């Protein structure tokens, strides 16, 4: 049963860095 | 100090404190940062001179960067998903990881003060003390400790007088 | 302490006698045995058979008896199994097997009493090390 | 016009999110492969047998370990170096048992990261940026070669290998220290020095760009927006950072010059971290740290202890312990 | 293969290829022999290889945790290409009312291990060491059977360390990693027990070789053989699981020399 | 249990070291007056010298509940040195709250640290 | 085994149990290591040491070196777990 | 044992598992990709490709 | 295991065989300083 | 069950017998527990927590 | 393992894609190496594509 | 494996709560930068 927490928090990691990675703020020069 | 090392490990196993844990990381990630942006800042140097050898290209009072932010974030971007967009978080970040290391490692240090130390994790001992056929590569680091301790203890606590005959010193076969 | 006669005193013959080795004879000797023999008898102990030692416990229950210059340097040129019924000089280091053991070649009479003076003052030096092994350095 | 060279636009197009180029052609295949057997095998794998004494060491989370524990447990010892494929394998349960996996992510993730060191080099001749931010990357890549690939090479077996775990990692780090005395060996030095430096310059040198910083922001907003992205005026007086380090030490010590400054930030961490790459590089041949044990004695020739004897306390008491059931004999030559 | 076609390949040709691990077989082409015992002459077992090529595990039907019920069922083997015994080597003796072979040397144990279905792993030691053998006739030829019980040693000896250091010949007496159970004076850790005290116990097995050819010119046999015996018991720890296998085997007769020493 | 006192073969009075707090695990050595180890529990059996076994050890219980009794057998002796080990001897409940063996820190370090 | 009550005899103390004793223990009697002990512990199992010399193929110098160290000598039950280990225990030094 | 998706799988054809088992009691001896494992992670990918879709859109 | 095998070999000579000739297409002039 | 062991009676086996050859599966199914109409609304979790995992009939 | 075939070939098999796939990568190549200008140059590259 | 039971609740929640406190402090400054506009 712990095996379920570790996934699902190493599953959430991996997803807060594809989220991260692909959804980030887009850089953009100001003016 | 290398013997301090192996004996606060032997003695505490202080690579298993997460304190230790996120010094460490703090140490190495802020090593990184140094690499990276060094590399980083003295690669996407603007072209200020017509020598290959580019150092004699910056003057102390300019008033201009003397690197493309916008080039390295590219790389970066493009290259790892990420990159830094503003220097200044950039700087306090570089600031920030080595120093969260130190005070961390700071509070498992403190911890092991008191013998407060995460030296087992209880659940894998038991299933060890019930399971003869239950090995893990944690369970072979407490034998190192185990050793480190024993056969430590006589030559680095002499005014303890710890007289350990060859029968209970803890060994394996052969070596 | 200085290096004493009490301690550079050493057995030499089976009924008793001692002899007081020199500095320049326990220097050479030292460099001998840890150059003609401190690969495999380095501390004291023996790397390819741990069973028997130089240890002066070993050497004294061997047949002949090995506590003592003469028997040992006898060992050094007729060496036999440690009941003395078998000849190991195939086996073993001896100056009558130096062209299949090149290093034993170039010792002469007074190296191999160095190199026995060396053995019988190690156990003088520590109460356990020399023969002791790991748990002793 | 040609579907080639359309193909070849594509994979070096700057215009991908993430740039591919043609070592991304090598790596991510590599690379996606290596995290699908390592999360798969860490998650759930049957133990396997190490040191090849049919003594099977778990892993995985489903066997029992927790994100600490959890490894992929190095080859088995009868293996040694051999190439150990699925298709070599009788079956893929013996695969497993045999730590047919900890090969497969060896090789491929030790490909992936020079495909990363390439594809690092190849986006900045693309970008028209200098390259050797490559060179610096190979630095982390050396070392991660020098534990997974050159050691089991020298010691001849992938067992010796570092576990892909964390506790693995602290068992290879003490066992090496059993073996080899990594701490007195002066290579791990260097990159002890070149990590503690690299964190000493990294919080020396945002302390003083964070402390000089131009005033461009007001007092209920964040000093950080008061750099806009892509400006061309410098967001810091690198004059007051430079006296202030000047007065704090001594004037000559001083960086003046930005770029050396920069050069001396990629240099000291990327040079220790070679340098202890190497060490262990050579300790996988058995040139190993320094021995002074007994190297003091009194004027009978007893000894009389120094640190690095009781260093070797410590180290004798692992090497004893370490892998009780696999030594038949004395000697640790293997 | 032949013993006259292992000696034309060279240790090149045979590494790697799984050729060493395979028990050789006497030719067809030299077959219908008759390896007599003539009186006045000792005559001894040589170069006695058993190749099993099935393996076979008395599981139970269900995992209820009072199942009696056993079934045997088929294995596939971790291990790779250790099974094979090599190199038995015993002298023939009048011991009873017929010949009999007293097993006394060669590789005689392999420690192989097999996996189940359902993912269950057995070790277990493939061993015919003291093995009294039965000739079913007073000469070897095609039908003739050698057959006899055999003690199989314990997989793991006195020197095997558990995982928290503790074994027969040596290791911690005590789970040291619980002292607080060992605080206890009533009981202590005397639950732990059956894990603590390791226990080296020599099981029993069976095995019934069949020669199927025989050649008088070598003194070469070879045929079929089906052997019996208990699984791992990791130091009294686990309960045995009984292990049927099955294969060929290789040997040879020859006149004892006086120097065995057996 | 009241203090186990370990009379040897002859009689001597022999005492097991008691554990330092450094220790998570600590040999059980049983130390004269004087203090030369006189018995053990081994880890390596063979060539023991200052077995139990071979020396000859009982234990003698004075006070608490356990009073009065002579134990003489080398297994209870053994169970016993195991237990002076830690310092007193006590009998405790592992029940109640489901007690894993492992100790604790009182609200002394707790609060220490 | 945490316990084995005939751990005295294994090398420690002044007898030797022949049954399930390691080699190196007559390497501390004189005169019997390399070859008596080789004899000694091929025919392992005796009922006593009366029949060791009767047993032992020993030859009359032997019997000679077994008559000086006869008192050193005993003949327990053999234990399994102390006879496989009796040429070579990982006992080295 | 409360299994209350798998006999949807068993209902219409995946009966048996990588692990060498089987629904109806046997023992599988080659077990196919589409097994209750293979179902399973089949699902997951198709998960992750419909969220991906789910993004573009 | 030979299926696997020839899977293997097939998806690796692929890959280095686009390596090999997208390298080998004129990749230097691949560059923003080009005419 | 009753028409299975009445045509075994008529067969000539007696009661021991002819109950010996009902299997257990079909027995398994001839009990209460194994009836979903006894449950709960919140006595959550597989048919094995409440009676218990069946061993032997 | 360890038996020393050619590039761990020893199906025959294994040769096909082994050979094949470059020559299709080849021949994919080479329409793009037919249109390029493969005159001599004197340069440290070729900036013509 | 004889794991605690509170620690479910300790990693759970621990997890959770600066999670949620994190999302909603962006949510609110979007909200609050699209009510501006
Ligand atoms: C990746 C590997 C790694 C890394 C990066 C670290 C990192 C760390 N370890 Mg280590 N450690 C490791 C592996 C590692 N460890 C392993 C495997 C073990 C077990 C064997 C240990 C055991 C261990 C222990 C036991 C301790 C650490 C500590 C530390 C910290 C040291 C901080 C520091 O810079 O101190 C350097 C010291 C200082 C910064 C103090 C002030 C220095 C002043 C300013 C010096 C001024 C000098 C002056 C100019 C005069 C010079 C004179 C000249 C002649 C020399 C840091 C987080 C320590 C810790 O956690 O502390 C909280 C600690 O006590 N580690
Ligand atoms: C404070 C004390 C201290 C300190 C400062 C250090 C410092 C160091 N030790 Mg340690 N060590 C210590 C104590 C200490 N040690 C003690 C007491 C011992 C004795 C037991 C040892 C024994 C020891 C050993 C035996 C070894 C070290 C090594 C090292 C180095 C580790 C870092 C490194 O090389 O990273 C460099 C970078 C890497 C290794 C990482 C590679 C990164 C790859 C290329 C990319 C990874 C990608 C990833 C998988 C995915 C990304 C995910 C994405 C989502 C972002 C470093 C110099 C190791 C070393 O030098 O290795 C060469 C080593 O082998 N130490
Ligand atoms: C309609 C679809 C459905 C059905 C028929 C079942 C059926 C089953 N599931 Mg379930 N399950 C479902 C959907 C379904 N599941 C979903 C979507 C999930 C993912 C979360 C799960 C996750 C799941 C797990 C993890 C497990 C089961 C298990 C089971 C079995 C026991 C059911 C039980 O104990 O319920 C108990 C139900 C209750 C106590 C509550 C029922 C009454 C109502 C609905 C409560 C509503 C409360 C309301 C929302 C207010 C809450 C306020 C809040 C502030 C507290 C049974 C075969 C167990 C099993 O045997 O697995 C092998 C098991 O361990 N299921
Ligand atoms: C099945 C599975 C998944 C298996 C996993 C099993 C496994 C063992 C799990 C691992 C568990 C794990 C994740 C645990 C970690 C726990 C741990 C110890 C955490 C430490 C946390 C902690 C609080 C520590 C305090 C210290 C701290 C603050 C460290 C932070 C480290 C950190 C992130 C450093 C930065 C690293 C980094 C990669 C930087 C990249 C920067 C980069 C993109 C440069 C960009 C850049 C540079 C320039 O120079 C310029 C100019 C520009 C423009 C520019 O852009
Ligand atoms: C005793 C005692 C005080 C010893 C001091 C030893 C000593 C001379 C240390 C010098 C260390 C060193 C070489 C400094 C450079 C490190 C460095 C990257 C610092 C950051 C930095 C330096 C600048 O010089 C400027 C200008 C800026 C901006 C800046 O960040
Ligand atoms: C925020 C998310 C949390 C939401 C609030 C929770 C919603 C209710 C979910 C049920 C919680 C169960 C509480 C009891 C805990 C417990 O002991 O049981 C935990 C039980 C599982 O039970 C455990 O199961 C294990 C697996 O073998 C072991 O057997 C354990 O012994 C057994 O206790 O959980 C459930 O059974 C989950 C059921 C999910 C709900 C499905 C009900 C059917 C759907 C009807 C559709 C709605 C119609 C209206
Ligand atoms: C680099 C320096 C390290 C030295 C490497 C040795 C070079 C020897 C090459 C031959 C390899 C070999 O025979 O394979 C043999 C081995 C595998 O072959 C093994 O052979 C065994 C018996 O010989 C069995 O058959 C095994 O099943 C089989 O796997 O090769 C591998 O390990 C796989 C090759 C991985 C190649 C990675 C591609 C590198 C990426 C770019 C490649 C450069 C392209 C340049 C284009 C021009
Ligand atoms: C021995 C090698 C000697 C030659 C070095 C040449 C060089 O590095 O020049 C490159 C720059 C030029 O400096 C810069 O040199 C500039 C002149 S020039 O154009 O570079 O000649 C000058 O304007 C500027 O002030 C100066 O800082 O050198 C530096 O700025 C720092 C050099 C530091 C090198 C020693 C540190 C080594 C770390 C090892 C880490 C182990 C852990
Ligand atoms: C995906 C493509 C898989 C094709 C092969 C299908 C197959 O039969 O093997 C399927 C094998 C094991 O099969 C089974 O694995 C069994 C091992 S075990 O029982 O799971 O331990 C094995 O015994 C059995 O023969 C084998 O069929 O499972 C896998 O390896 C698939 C996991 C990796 C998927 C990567 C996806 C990346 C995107
Ligand atoms: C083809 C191969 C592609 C592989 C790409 C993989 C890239 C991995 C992406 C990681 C970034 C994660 C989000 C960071 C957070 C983030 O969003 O940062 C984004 C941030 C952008 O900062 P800006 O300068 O835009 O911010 C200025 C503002 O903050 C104003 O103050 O850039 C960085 O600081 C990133 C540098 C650290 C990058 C390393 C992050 C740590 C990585 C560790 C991940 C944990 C692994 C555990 C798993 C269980
Ligand atoms: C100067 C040269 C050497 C000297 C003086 C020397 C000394 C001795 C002595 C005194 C013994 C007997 C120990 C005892 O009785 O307990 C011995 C035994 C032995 N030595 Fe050496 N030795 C030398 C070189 C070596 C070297 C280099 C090796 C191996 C590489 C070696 C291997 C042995 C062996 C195998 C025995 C045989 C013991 C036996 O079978 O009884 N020795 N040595
Ligand atoms: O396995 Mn890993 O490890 Ca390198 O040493 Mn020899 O073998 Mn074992 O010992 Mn110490
Ligand atoms: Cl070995
Ligand atoms: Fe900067």
């Amino acid at each position: 049963m712990e095996t379920l927490v570790y996934v699902f928090l190493l599953a959430g990691t991996l997803g807060v860095i594809f989220f991260a990675v692909f959804f980030r703020d887009p850089p953009r020069i100001a003016k | 100090i290398f013997r301090f090392l192996l004996f606060i490990q032997g003695f505490h196993n202080f690579t298993l404190n997460p304190f230790h844990m996120m010094g460490v990381a703090g140490i190495l990630g802020a090593a990184l940062l140094c690499a990276i942006h060094g590399a980083t800042v003295q690669n996407t140097i603007f072209e200020d001179g017509d020598a290959a050898n580019t150092f004699r290209a910056f003057t102390p009072t300019q008033a201009e960067e003397t690197y493309s932010m916008v080039t390295a974030n590219r790389f970066w971007s493009q290259i790892f998903g990420v990159a830094f967009s503003n220097k200044r978080w950039l700087h306090f970040f570089m600031l920030f990881v080595p120093l969260a290391g130190l005070w961390t490692s700071a509070i498992g240090i403190v911890g092991l003060a008191l013998n407060l130390r995460a030296y087992d994790f209880v659940s894998q001992e038991l299933r060890a003390a019930e399971d003869p056929e239950f090995e893990t590569f944690y369970t072979k680091n407490i034998l190192l400790n185990e050793g480190i301790r024993s056969w430590m203890a006589a030559q680095d606590q002499p005014h303890e007088n710890f007289i350990f005959p060859e029968e209970v010193l803890p060994r394996g076969n052969a070596l | 302490t200085d290096l004493d006669e009490n301690t550079r005193t050493v057995p030499l013959d089976s009924s008793g006698t001692t002899v007081i080795l020199t500095p320049e004879q326990v220097k050479r000797g030292k460099r001998l045995f840890n150059s003609s023999c401190g690969n495999c008898h380095v501390g004291g102990i023996t790397k390819t058979n741990p069973n028997l030692g130089l240890e002066p416990d070993a050497l004294s229950l061997a047949t002949p008896a090995r506590d003592n210059i003469d028997a040992l340097v006898d060992y050094m040129k007729n060496p036999t199994t440690y009941d003395g019924l078998e000849s190991i000089a195939e086996l073993h280091p001896s100056v009558k097997s130096a062209d299949i053991f090149p290093k034993m070649r170039s010792l002469s009479d007074e190296d191999l009493f160095a190199i026995g003076g060396h053995i019988l003052l190690q156990p003088k030096l520590s109460s356990e090390k020399w023969g002791g092994g790991k748990i002793y350095y | 016009a040609s579907a080639w060279e359309r193909f070849c636009s594509w994979i070096t197009s700057t215009d991908n999110r993430l740039y591919i180029g043609w070592f991304g052609v090598l790596m991510i295949p590599t690379l996606l492969t290596a995290t699908t057997v390592y999360i798969i095998a860490f998650v759930a794998a049957p133990p396997v047998d190490i040191d090849g004494i049919r003594e099977p060491v778990a892993g995985s989370l489903l066997y029992g370990n927790n994100i600490i524990t959890g490894a992929v447990i190095p080859s088995s010892a009868s293996i040694g170096i051999h190439f150990y494929p699925i298709w070599e394998a009788a079956s893929l349960d013996e695969w497993l048992y045999n730590g047919g996996p900890y090969q497969l992510i060896v090789d491929h993730f030790l490909l992936g990261v020079c495909g990363w060191i390439g594809r690092e080099w190849e986006f900045s001749y693309r970008l028209g940026m200098r390259p050797w931010i490559s060179v610096a990357f190979t630095a982390p890549v050396a070392a991660a070669s020098a534990v997974f690939l050159v050691y089991p090479i020298g010691q001849g077996s992938f067992s010796d290998g570092m576990p892909l775990g964390i506790s693995g990692t602290f068992n290879f780090m003490l066992v090496f220290q059993a073996e080899h005395n990594i701490l007195m060996h002066p290579f791990h030095q260097l990159g002890v020095a070149g990590v503690f430096g690299g964190s000493l310059f990294s919080a020396m040198h945002g302390s003083l760009v964070t402390s000089s910083l131009i005033r461009e922001t007001t007092e209920n907003e964040s000093a950080n927006y008061g750099y806009k992205f892509g400006q061309e005026e410098e967001t810091y007086n690198i004059v007051a950072a430079h006296g202030y380090f000047g007065r704090l030490i001594f004037q000559y010590a001083s960086f003046n010059n930005s770029r050396a400054l920069h050069f001396f930030l990629g240099l000291w961490p990327v040079v220790g971290i070679w340098f202890t790459a190497l060490g262990v590089m050579t300790m996988a041949f058995n040139l190993n740290g320094f021995n002074f044990n007994q190297s003091v004695v009194d004027s009978q020739g007893r000894v009389i202890n120094t640190w690095a004897d009781i260093l070797n306390r410590a180290n004798l008491g692992m090497e004893v312990m370490h892998e009780r059931n696999a030594h038949n004999f004395p000697l640790d030559l293997a | 293969i032949t013993t006259e076609d292992i000696r034309g390949l060279t240790y090149s040709q045979v590494k790697g290829t799984g050729l060493a691990n395979r028990c050789p077989e006497v030719s067809e082409q030299n077959a219908g022999g008759t390896i007599k015992f003539a009186d006045d002459k000792k005559y001894k077992v040589t170069e006695l290889c058993l190749e099993p090529k099935s393996f076979q595990i008395e599981e139970e039907v269900t995992k209820r945790r009072g199942e009696t019920k056993k079934e045997f069922v088929d294995t596939k083997l971790m291990t790779r290409a250790t099974y094979s015994l090599t190199g038995i080597e015993g002298p023939i003796v009048f011991k009873d009312g017929g010949l009999t072979f007293l097993e006394k040397g060669g590789i005689d144990y392999a420690a192989t291990t097999v996996q189940l279905p359902g993912g269950e792993r057995v070790p277990f030691l493939f061993t015919i060491k003291e093995l009294e053998g039965k000739f079913s006739s007073s000469q070897v030829s095609a039908g003739t059977e050698l057959g006899g019980n055999f003690k199989t040693p314990s997989y793991r000896t006195g020197l095997f360390l558990d995982p928290k250091g503790r074994g027969g010949t040596t290791g911690y007496d005590m789970a040291v990693a619980l002292p607080g159970l060992e605080a206890d004076g009533g009981e202590g850790q005397d639950e732990l027990f059956a894990e603590t005290n390791k226990v080296f116990q020599v099981t029993d097995g069976s095995i019934e070789m069949a020669f199927n050819r025989v050649d008088g010119t070598n003194g070469e046999f070879s045929g079929v053989f089906v052997s019996e015996q208990l699984s791992d018991t990791d130091m009294g720890s686990k309960a045995p699981k009984k292990v049927l296998l099955k294969g060929i085997v290789f040997g040879k007769i020859e006149e004892q020399t006086g120097d065995e020493d057996y | 249990l009241g203090h186990p006192i370990f009379q040897d073969k002859e009689g001597k009075e022999l005492t097991v070291r008691r554990m330092p707090a450094f220790f998570e695990t600590f040999p059980v050595i049983l130390v004269d007056k004087d203090g030369i180890i006189r018995a053990d529990i081994p880890f390596r059996r063979a060539e023991s010298k200052y077995s139990i076994e071979q020396v000859g050890v009982t234990v003698s219980f004075y006070g608490g509940k356990l009073n009065g009794q002579v134990f003489k057998d080398a297994p209870t002796v053994k169970k016993y040195a195991r237990k002076a080990q830690l310092g007193e001897v006590l009998e405790f409940d592992r029940t109640t709250l489901e007690s894993d063996g492992v100790f604790r820190s009182s609200p002394r370090g707790w609060y220490t640290f | 085994n945490v316990e084995y009550p005939n751990v005295p005899y294994l090398g420690g103390s002044d007898i030797i149990d022949v049954n399930n004793a390691n080699v190196r223990v007559y390497t501390r009697l004189p005169g019997m290591y390399p070859a008596i002990a080789k004899k000694i512990i091929k025919r392992a199992p005796y009922k006593d040491i009366n029949e060791m010399l009767e047993k032992g193929d020993f030859t009359a110098a032997e019997k000679d070196i077994l008559d000086k160290y006869l008192p050193n000598l005993t003949a327990l039950e053999p234990a399994p777990e102390y006879v496989i280990d009796n040429i070579n225990n990982g006992l080295y030094r | 044992q409360g299994m209350f998706v798998m006999p949807f799988m068993a209902r219409i054809g995946v009966t048996d598992s990588w692990g060498g088992w089987s629904v109806t009691g046997e023992s599988v001896a080659n077990p196919g990709f589409w097994s209750f494992e293979g179902v399973a992670l089949a699902h997951i990918g198709l998960s992750g490709l419909l969220f991906l879709a789910a993004v573009w859109h | 295991m030979f299926t696997l095998k020839i899977v293997v070999y097939t998806t690796v000579t692929f890959f280095v065989s686009l390596f090999t000739f997208g390298f080998l297409s004129n990749d230097a002039s691949r560059n923003p300083n080009r005419k | 069950i009753e028409r299975r062991v009445e045509n075994s009676l008529n067969e000539g086996l007696n009661l021991s017998e002819a109950w010996s050859r009902i299997p257990d599966k079909l027995a398994f199914y001839d009990y209460i527990g194994n009836n979903p109409a006894k449950g709960g609304l919140f006595r959550a979790g597989p048919m094995n927590k409440g009676d218990g995992i069946a061993e032997a009939w | 393992e360890g038996t020393g075939e050619a590039l761990g070939i020893d199906d025959t098999r294994l040769i096909v894609p082994v050979i094949l796939i470059p020559v299709i990568t080849f021949i994919l190549y080479a329409g793009f190496a037919s249109e390029q200008d493969n005159e001599d140059f004197f340069d440290t590259y070729d900036q013509r594509r | 494996m004889n794991v605690s039971v509170a620690a479910y609740l300790a990693v759970l929640l621990g997890t959770f709560v600066p999670v949620v406190f994190l999302v909603t402090l962006y949510i609110q400054s979007e909200s609050r930068k699209a009510g501006s506009s």
